[PDB]
């Protein structure tokens, strides 16, 4: 629970990256969220808009639910040697906090990637190309992307495309089905 | 080949004959037609050789232009090729003047500086003109490479000689008149920096021998009239600005616009697009709508396109066949200019609490500036300013605040708004960047209203430093300034007691109309902006 | 609510960018503002959010909501950086 498999851009073919959450410390104090890692200014903004909104959607999902508003919550991304940068993991730090906040380990084989803005809805990202051939790599058996990005997937060559199911969607409402059935 | 190389040899040296050439010029001229004389027409060394030589033989040696020693007539033609700049006109009238006394033509390095759009660069060609000179401009802002000054080497292919050389030959006089042009932009550079080039053309011990790079002979730069012109002199480099006489052009009033506009401006482009005064007319309210609605800049320069777009359209109608005679009266304006491009001339008709109206001076010309309080928040209070304020900016309002509290408590005791609230000071246009603590003073006016809640009294602009005690500094650009404030349409000007000397060098109608307050503390500014 | 359009310059040609707003928290209000919004655009956010808690006040004065509540500001896109007043007042 916590950790949430990603998809990253690499010029060495793309490759997939991981987002692991902990609770950094055991009455009208709010906690806070630190990242690690090389993250860039972009990137590190990314994690403050999926921050608010993992904190409003837990509000309307379980309103007695309070660990994203009181804990204090450690984010970091592993292989912190290699800098990183972009809102492409937008939606997978929303999966790492809501997974941590419920504790319940996010769904197995599954890959996510896409820009989010605090109000939910998913936004397109670039090197679709990378990040499908790194999913394959990887292993995964399901992969959700941005429904603006449903050309950029079908463009790519059919022996790149099959055995993969794929998931597009409009806002991160039907990213949190889909990680957590339940 | 001999008896047409001796032909290029016979007519080079009749050419030579008038200079009065010097003592080691003439030797490079005989080893280099000693040179022409042993090297064949197809060599590609004659070429060199032929080019180089004809370059000595142009520049002129001992040749020095007709000037003009007559103090009436040359008065005459400055003031009726330009309107005002008194400043300026003494100066000339001294330099001939001197010159008269000594009996011989003597240079000097003068410099210009003020808005764009004044007239510092047309004044340099009616200087000449009333000296009997010859007129030269070129520009160094934004230059970066010291071959164009000097040229380069012979020996390198396509190579010419430098602008100061380029002008003997075509000015053909020792005696000419050069115009430099934004000598305030000009910066360093990692090719290399001319500012060094420049210091010896204006060091009147350098000057006196020149070195270029082609012809690599000195030659006597000295009583030459060297003209600067510059829009601020705070950029200019230090050992430049000592090397040159600083005279100050400042800009034109509405009331000035108008006169400039009527006998020079529209003239002017009148008779270069073609028309006369019969087939086109420009009235006066039509210039004066277009100084107050079509203009914001303290020079004319705006207004010559505005003019010249007006005369454009009406020579277009006339040809194409609409009116034999065009008059272009304010209901029509709109037809050749169109919509009026600045309808508020303030931003702040009436200012509410805890607004005060300012002063600011740029290179760009005069300008107005407001200031902005309201209370953030509903045990320490705070102060947060916006906008793209500098450093010095940024620390004026720390000591206006700390001021302002104190002023407070002397004079309201009861009253503990500046200490115990949240206040946002905002000055508007926040794109533009601001820098220079010339609205401290401002500042602590803005506070106190707020506080006191009072508005403060309506067409009053102020300007000034002010310390940590309520000690008044000067401010600099007190004309450009004034100006601006004129523009504005205010009615009560506030300036420190040390910027007296500056406020009173403008002219007399500038001055009139403006009721100014001179004050060394703020105790004297309580009282004017809160009378009651 | 909350969701504001606005328009904005760029290189190729006119752009519209919507201004959305969210509560950060659930006693001195704060704002953050994300994206890659430049100095100018930044303090505008803070001009427009000193008014619109005073403009409350003129307007609605029993509402407590902008002095007190944590409010986070974002504009979308947040890899192409941003700057100008020019989108002042959709904040
Ligand atoms: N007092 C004046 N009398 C006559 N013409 C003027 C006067 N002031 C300005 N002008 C006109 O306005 C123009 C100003 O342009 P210029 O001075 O060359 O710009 P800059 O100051 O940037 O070099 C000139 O062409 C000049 O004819």
């Amino acid at each position: 629970p916590g950790v949430v498999m990603g998809l990253a851009w690499t010029a060495m073919g793309g490759s997939t990256l991981f987002v692991e959450t902990s609770l950094r410390r055991p009455g009208d104090k709010d906690g806070s969220l630190e990242v690690t890692g090389q993250l860039g200014e972009v990137m590190k903004e990314s994690a403050r808009i999926a921050y608010t909104f993992a904190r409003a959607f837990l509000m309307q999902h379980a309103p007695a639910n309070d660990y994203l508003v009181t804990s204090h919550i450690h984010l970091h991304v592993p292989e912190g040697a290699t800098p990183k940068d972009g809102p492409s993991a937008g939606c997978t730090i929303v999966t790492a906090l809501l997974s941590l906040a419920m504790g319940r380990p996010v769904r197995q084989n599954l890959a996510m990637t896409g820009e989010v803005s605090l109000t939910g809805k998913i936004l397109p990202v670039g090197g679709i190309k990378e990040a499908t051939i790194a999913a394959k790599r990887a292993g995964v058996t399901c992969i959700v992307l941005p429904a603006e990005n449903k050309k950029d997937f079908y463009d790519l060559a059919a022996f790149i495309t099959e055995g993969l199911e794929v998931h597009f969607v409009e806002h991160y409402r039907e990213i949190f089905d889909i990680a957590f059935p339940d | 080949e001999k008896d047409d190389k001796d032909a290029i040899e016979e007519k080079f040296r009749e050419r030579l004959k008038e200079l009065v050439v010097p003592k080691h010029v003439m030797d490079v001229v005989d080893e280099e037609l000693s040179k022409l004389g042993l090297l064949d027409n197809h060599s590609s060394e004659f070429n060199v050789t032929r080019n180089y030589l004809d370059w000595l033989t142009s520049i002129p040696w001992g040749k020095y232009s007709n000037e003009n020693l007559d103090l009436a007539r040359a008065q005459a033609v400055l003031e009726e090729d330009h309107y005002g700049m008194e400043d300026v006109k003494k100066r000339i009238l001294e330099f001939i003047a001197v010159s008269q006394l000594r009996g011989s033509t003597q240079g000097k390095i003068l410099c210009f500086y003020g808005p764009p759009g004044v007239g510092k660069t047309s004044i340099a060609r009616s200087i000449a003109r009333a000296l009997n000179r010859e007129y030269f401009r070129f520009s160094v802002g934004g230059m970066t490479d010291v071959a164009e000054i000097k040229g380069h080497r012979r020996t390198y292919v396509g190579a010419m000689p430098g602008k100061i050389i380029q002008c003997l030959k075509k000015t053909k006089t020792e005696n000419p008149l050069i115009l430099i042009d934004e000598v305030d932009k000009i910066g360093r550079g990692y090719q290399g920096d001319p500012s060094s080039a420049l210091l010896e053309l204006l060091d009147p011990e350098q000057n006196a021998n020149f070195l270029d790079h082609y012809l690599d002979v000195p030659v006597d730069l000295s009583k030459v009239l060297f003209i600067c012109t510059a829009n601020v002199t705070d950029t200019i480099p230090e050992p430049l600005r000592d090397r040159m006489e600083m005279i100050n052009v400042s800009g034109y009033v509405a009331q000035e616009k108008l006169a400039i506009a009527e006998r020079y401006l529209v003239p002017q482009a009148r008779a270069l697009c073609g028309l006369d005064e019969s087939k086109a007319k420009l009235s006066s309210d039509v210039l004066t709508l277009l100084i107050k609605q079509y203009c914001r800049e303290s020079g004319v320069r705006n207004l010559q396109k505005q003019v010249e777009k007006v005369l454009r359209k009406s020579a277009y109608k006339i040809v194409s066949g609409e009116a034999e005679s065009v008059e272009v009266t304010p209901e029509n304006l709109q037809d050749f200019v169109g919509k009026p491009v600045f309808t508020v001339e303030r931003m702040y008709d009436v200012t509410p609490p805890g607004v005060v109206m300012g002063l600011a001076w740029t290179a760009m010309g005069g300008s107005t500036l407001f200031v902005e309080t309201s209370l953030r928040r509903p045990k320490d209070g705070s102060l947060e300013v916006t906008g793209q304020l500098g450093e010095v900016m940024k620390e004026s309002a720390r000591i206006a605040y700390t001021f302002a509290r104190a002023f407070l408590m002397q004079h309201a005791p009861a009253n503990d708004y500046l200490v115990t609230s949240h206040i946002h000071l905002h000055v508007p246009e926040g794109a533009t960047p601001k820098d220079g603590p010339s609205a401290g003073c401002t500042i602590v006016t803005a506070l106190l209203s707020l506080a006191m809640g009072r508005p403060v009294r309506q067409n009053l602009a102020m300007t000034g430093e002010v310390s940590l005690t309520g000690k008044i500094l000067p401010v600099g650009g007190i004309k450009e300034a004034t100006i601006a404030a004129k523009r504005a349409g205010v009615t009560c000007i506030v300036l420190p007691a040390e910027n007296k000397k500056d406020f009173y060098d403008l002219a007399a109608f500038i001055t009139e109309g403006l009721e100014v307050h001179f004050v060394e503390h703020y105790r004297e500014i309580f009282d004017i902006a809160f009378p009651d």
